[PDB]
């Protein structure tokens, strides 16, 4: 079971991380049953 | 499949009758382990794997 | 602290029915803790055991 | 989940993810039952000392 858990913030942080506590609720608990060992984010470009 | 590659499937969302298992006798063996053959029927599972 | 003597004895026979109430939730090397469990789960060979 | 108790109305407000609630002792206090979705208060049933 691949458990995804999401909290979303308003921060008005310019750079950092910002300081303080957000507990993250549980969002997804995914049946997959599959071998993980290696991940990696997906970006978006822009095209001008 | 054979014993080295064998077979998983999940099974979820199913309502199972585990009745039709415990009075077919075309099994030789029927043990089961962490839980009773005839108490099948009364209980909910999750994290069925065949 | 003026009244610490009282607060101690409340506190401790508070803390031994705590654990007391504590120690439902351990199996003792059994599958559960849980006596229904148990009970609806198998037989009376391994039930009993 | 079995276990004896009566069910009452309540007022803990639940997260959508919280199904079930646990006391001190691990035994279900309030639980949401399925089909309908509400949150049920359970109470241990009366007893005492004759
Ligand atoms: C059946 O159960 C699901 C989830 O448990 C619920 O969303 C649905 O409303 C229920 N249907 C009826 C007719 O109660």
């Amino acid at each position: 079971y691949f458990k995804i858990y999401s909290k979303h913030t308003p921060i008005n942080l310019v750079r950092d991380l910002p300081q303080g506590f957000s507990a993250l609720e549980p969002l997804v608990d995914l049946p997959i049953g599959i071998n993980i060992t290696r991940f990696q984010t997906l970006l978006a470009l822009h095209r001008s | 499949a054979s014993v080295y590659a064998w077979n998983r499937k999940r099974i979820s969302n199913c309502v199972a009758d585990y009745s039709v298992l415990y009075n077919s006798a075309s099994f030789s063996t029927f043990k089961c382990y962490g839980v009773s053959p005839t108490k099948l029927n009364d209980l909910c599972f999750t994290n069925v794997y065949a | 602290s003026a009244l610490g003597k009282l607060q101690d004895v409340v506190n401790q026979n508070a803390q031994a029915l705590n654990t007391l109430v504590k120690q439902l939730s351990s199996n003792f090397g059994a599958i559960s803790s849980v006596l229904n469990d148990i009970l609806s789960r198998l037989d009376p060979p391994e039930a009993e055991v | 989940l079995t276990g004896t108790g009566v069910l009452t109305e309540s007022n803990k407000k639940f997260l959508p993810f919280q199904q079930f609630g646990r006391d001190i002792a691990d035994t279900t206090d309030a639980v949401r039952d399925p089909q309908t979705l509400e949150i049920l208060d359970i109470t241990p049933c009366s007893f005492g000392g004759v």
